[PDB]
RNA sequence: AGCUUGACUGCGAGCGUGACGGCGCGAGCAGGUGCGAAAGCAGGUCAUAGUGAUCCGGUGGUUCUGAAUGGAAGGGCCAUC
RNA sequence: UUGAGCUUUGAUGUGUAGGAUAGGUGGGAGGAGCCGACCUUGAAAUACCACCCUUUAAUGUUUGAUGUUCUAACGUUGACCCGUAAUCCGGGUUGCGGACAGUGUCUGGUGGGUAGUUUGACUGGGGCGGUC
RNA sequence: CCGCCG
């Protein structure tokens, strides 16, 4: 048991009510002469995260969660799901599609890639900030005449599709960043 | 239930069975309009002797007049001539007292009820076949013959 | 908290049991004490139950 | 025939009880040579939900001696130290060089917290895929290696996942004492009914039979 | 009011029990239909406000049998 | 560093300390062990924090009771949650 | 007309690569014939047969799911007739609905519409902050 | 497809 008082908690507490786990973003503290305490809290979702926005009085708020955020190595994949292992203890972890969710590209192999477990289960994947990975369909793109930036589309080896310049073919393996999706170089 | 059959009942007996039926059947249809008793202990009894053989024939010899109560009225033929519209589109359409009246005043004395109608209420004038039941399996083909005048 | 409460059950023939704890997630082999049966009188093996 | 006699003895309108057919398993087939016996056990698992997964390691009471090979990833003295617990090939990363290869020479991949390096970031794919892993779950990585092996070369039948309900074990050699197989099959089912998903669904033992290797049919009972 | 004529079943009352054992007083109700009645000796429809256990009873006992019963009682029917 | 399970069961003179519930110390006694050649020590840890009363209920044991009697159920006791 | 289930008789899983016309895995040297593993393999390598996924059809299927037809319960705040000097009620016919609606019991939901109530103490006044 | 100005 480890319930919360909502004067308590400053920001990544991780709160449990109406059956679903909250990050706290920010909680603004108010109180004022003649009124009582409420604390206008800018909650996270965390399963489908998009936003949610609680003002919560001084009195009640909820419960925790088993929240752990640890560092998993991505190391294989099968049917649907990814399996993760710790770099420090070595626990197996088995991640679902509705746990990849858009971001089923951006691994590739051996990846340091955080993931989010809930009550001693994954549910979230966040690939890191780049991944390399090798361009198997783009067109060998040809200037032609082109004065004013190219940018042909490339699709890649693991089925995302991104923007690259004109002068990687096939086998030029580029790296990109995850947050976005945009190429950023070319490895060598 | 405990239902003893005074009648030929179209899919359960035989004229003197013990079919087991709900209950809702019994009450509103079957024992009202005669085509059953229910049998507690008595009516078995009074199903022995006496009905077997006489009240297994009352209706049965009221089922042969069934047979001649159609041929009254053999002509079957049937000529009305009531108010109509203009090129069609009837006036006003011949219900089942119309038709009824139509066999009644002459012919048999056959009652509204036992009028069907396969086509409606006649909303026009031309030759039509009205079908007149006198018993469950016994229909007959007298002809309405609609006329416009 | 995390260190929690086993039952080492008597390998005698009663259900005489001492109770203790282990962490299990540090050392998760069973404990196979020698510990006293007041029920047999005598010195028996004990071992690891929940 | 020689394929129609061993459908002669299914009656499927009977379970039969424990002492039965189990007895008469070198009467069921028309085998060549010397066979073993197989046990289907099935497990009441969704497809779709991950908490209903049952791994671990069966050690297995008497009979079948050695014949297990038991790779080995650990560091300093048990480098050496489990040379006396007689496995073959010892050692680090040398047996990676046999992943990269794909060498089908063992079966069992233990490690320590020294070789917990390795197989987790070099033979990734190549050691879960046929799953030959090892971590605080299933009792494949303690620091105690010597003492682990001086049994798990013996007897040690794996329990491991199927997608659907079933979780097929391993009956011994047909000539050994065949009572005592009745346990090997029963000190099974205390382990399987010692921790589970804590999810189970309606049954936990469906249907049960304990097949030779292609022709034996014993229809086992969950309960006796 | 809401009384069966046969079986004479009227409303009685009880608590509204709750899961917290909260009591608060309902009151049950007789399963009460006006059901039209044959009477094969009458030859015609007798309309009764019978309950759903009283055309039990008349699916045991005649519904002359029945009426009997309600003319003992200064029922009028 | 070796061997190890005394982190043992039944008691416990005598005090210490609390309004009380309680808490603490304890030589010795019986049974059974460990270590040591032995004298001896060992009923957890250098000591002092690491924790919650009852009620209700859960599991194991024990025929102690068991609503005519025979069982059982449910209580009780004991170990515990 | 139908929808998913079982004992059940069996047919049925077609690409990467291996000659292809591989369901999964645990066993893995068996059936005038001839495979198989060994090997070529992939992310997993096949015979033999097991427990079964995934399709197909037969039956006893447990049945529900709806969807027309009918009239006799039921409804009618549709017309007419009678009680009757009565835009109530009752009966009698007829029409239209029709096993729906409606009602009783049990039941899940919603329910400040309404009711009973709770909302701690210390505090250099009390609130706040802190503390137990 | 893209192509701003001195």
């Amino acid at each position: 048991m480890a319930t919360y008082y909502s004067n308590d908690f400053r920001a990544g507490l991780k709160i449990m009510l109406d059956g679903e786990p909250y990050a706290v973003e920010a909680s603004e503290f108010v109180k004022p002469g003649k009124g009582q305490a409420f604390a206008r809290v800018k909650l996270r979702r965390l399963l489908t995260g998009t936003r949610v926005e609680k003002t919560f009085k001084s009195t009640d708020s909820a419960e925790g969660a088993d929240v752990v955020d640890m560092n998993l190595t991505y190391l294989y994949n099968d049917g649907e799901f990814w399996h993760f292992m710790n770099n420090e203890t070595f626990e197996q972890l088995s991640a679902d599609a509705k746990a990849i969710g858009d971001n089923a590209k951006w691994l590739l192999d051996q990846a340091e890639c955080i993931v989010t477990l809930w009550n001693g289960q994954p549910i979230s994947v966040t690939p890191p900030n780049f991944v390399e990975l090798e361009i198997v369909d783009t067109d060998p793109g040809l200037k032609g005449d082109t004065a004013g930036t190219g940018g042909k589309p490339a699709t890649l080896s693991t089925g995302a599709v991104v923007k690259v310049p004109l002068f990687v073919q096939i086998g030029e393996v580029i790296k990109v960043d995850t947050r976005s999706g945009e190429y950023v170089s070319r490895v060598k | 239930m405990q239902v003893i059959l005074l009648d030929k009942v179209a899919n359960l007996g035989s004229l003197g069975d013990q079919v087991n039926v709900k209950a809702g059947y019994a009450r509103n249809f079957l024992v009202p309009q005669g085509k059953a008793v229910p049998a507690t202990k008595k009516n078995i009894e009074f199903f022995e002797a006496r009905r077997a053989e006489l009240e297994a024939k009352l209706a049965e010899v009221l089922a042969a007049a069934n047979a001649r109560a159609e041929k009254i009225n053999a002509l079957e033929t049937v000529t009305i001539a009531s108010k109509a519209g203009d090129e069609g589109k009837l006036f006003g359409s011949i219900g089942t007292r119309d038709i009824a009246d139509a066999v009644t005043a002459a012919g048999v004395e056959v009652a509204k009820s036992e009028v069907r109608l396969p086509n409606g209420v006649l909303r026009t004038t031309g030759e039509h076949e009205v079908s007149f039941q006198v018993h469950s399996e016994v229909f007959a083909k007298v002809i309405v013959n609609v006329v416009a005048e | 908290g995390i260190r929690e409460k086993i039952k080492l059950v008597s390998s005698a023939g009663t259900g005489h049991f001492y109770t203790t704890t282990k962490n299990k997630r540090t050392k998760p082999e069973k404990l196979e004490l020698k510990k006293f049966d007041p029920v047999v009188r005598q010195h028996v093996i004990y071992k690891e139950a929940k | 025939k020689r394929m129609r006699v061993i459908r002669e003895k299914v009656d499927a309108t009977k379970q039969y009880d424990i002492n039965e057919a189990i007895a008469l398993l070198k009467e069921l087939a028309t085998a060549k040579f010397v066979e073993s016996v197989d046990v289907a056990v099935n497990l009441g698992i969704d497809a779709r939900k991950s908490d209903q997964n049952v791994r671990g390691a069966t050690v297995l009471p008497h009979g079948t001696g050695r014949s297990v090979r038991v790779a080995v990833f650990t560091q300093g003295a048990n480098a050496e130290a489990a040379k006396a617990a007689g496995a073959e090939l010892v050692g680090m990363e040398d047996l990676a060089d046999q992943i990269k290869k794909g060498e089908m020479n063992f079966d069992v991949v233990i490690a320590s917290p020294d070789a917990m390096r390795v197989v987790g970031q070099l033979g990734q794919v190549l050691g879960p895929r046929g799953l030959m892993p090892n971590p605080k779950v299933g009792t494949v990585t303690p620091n105690v290696a010597e003492a682990v092996k001086n049994a798990k070369a013996g007897q040690v039948r794996y329990r491991n996942d199927k997608n659907g309900i079933i979780h097929t074990t391993i009956g011994k050699v047909d000539f050994d004492a065949d009572k005592l197989k009745e346990n090997l099959e029963a000190l099974l089912v205390a382990l399987k009914k010692a921790k589970p998903t804590q999810a189970k669904g309606v049954y936990i033992k469906k249907v049960s039979i304990s097949t030779t290797m292609g022709a034996g049919v014993a229809v086992d009972q969950a309960g006796l | 009011s809401r009384v069966c004529q046969v079986t004479g079943k009227r409303p009685v009352t009880g608590n509204n029990r709750s899961h917290a054992l909260n009591a608060t007083k309902r009151r049950f109700l007789p399963n009460l239909h006006s059901h039209r009645f044959w009477v094969e000796s009458e030859k015609r429809f007798v309309t009764l406000r019978v309950s759903a256990k009283g055309m039990r009873v008349i699916d045991k006992k005649g519904i002359d049998t029945v009426l009997a019963e309600l003319r003992a009682r200064g029922e009028k029917y």
